[PDB]
């Protein structure tokens, strides 16, 4: 969504996909899933069983 | 200008080493797509050979062009048009810009123009541009 | 703008060392993101981290 709205604000035939791409929401989404979600439970190891 | 192994300078993305010509067709029309290995971050560009002179990607300048940017550097609104003066493509209009981020791009692309027209050992040759800064 | 070819390299740190030095076990992620301006047909392909 940010990419599609930012290509309008960028100029024409003078930009590159490296300038286009912002991986911050992807990595933020991964870390906010691994923390702060009850399906990413703390590992429970009293014994191998 | 558009052959195998040339050194053709894009007016915005810098100089690229063309490796090969491809006839990658657009609906049955085998357009002469020419590859471009610009060594900034290797954003590989396949441009048509016919539209290459449409967009104005040009060959490297010579020693006469080097002396032209030297004589522009000899004698040192305005700010909006001088940024647009980089977008002209003429090498005597790039050297008017160097005589704050816009000044950063103008100096580094002149040395890439300096060290490929003459092939004289690049960005350490930015110090050579510092020599002709006083001119 | 065209996305293609996801790619993984190997890991950045081994298991026990990652456990001891308090970080996350990880690996770098690479894709082949391509931007074309089809006003005249002008592709630009990178390998975006």
């Amino acid at each position: 969504r940010v990419v599609r709205e930012r290509m309008t604000t960028q100029d024409v035939e003078a930009i590159t996909p490296q300038t286009l791409i912002n991986i911050r929401p992807v990595v933020a989404a991964i870390k906010e899933f691994f923390g702060t979600s009850q399906l990413s439970q703390f590992m429970d190891q009293n014994n191998p069983l | 200008i558009f052959k195998v192994g040339d050194t053709v300078v894009y007016p915005h993305h810098g100089a690229a080493l063309v490796e090969a010509i491809e006839t990658r067709t657009i609906k049955g029309e085998q357009k002469e797509y020419l590859v471009l290995k610009v060594a900034q971050g290797d954003l590989t560009v396949r441009v048509p050979a016919e539209n290459a002179e449409y967009v104005g990607v040009r060959d490297v300048v010579g020693q006469e062009g080097l002396d032209k940017v030297f004589q522009v550097l000899r004698a040192p609104r305005r700010y909006k048009a001088n940024l647009e003066k980089l977008a002209s493509g003429d090498v005597n209009k790039v050297a008017e810009v160097v005589r704050k981020r816009m000044l950063a791009k103008a100096r580094q692309i002149l040395v890439g123009e300096l060290a490929l027209a003459e092939s004289t050992d690049d960005a350490k040759a930015e110090t050579i541009l510092d020599e002709v800064l006083a001119a | 703008l065209s996305f293609s070819d996801p790619r993984f390299d190997d890991v950045k740190a081994p298991v026990d060392e990652c456990k001891d030095k308090d970080m996350t076990y990880a690996a770098p992620l690479f894709v082949t993101a391509e931007f074309i301006n089809n006003n005249t047909g002008e592709i630009k392909s990178q390998t975006v981290f």
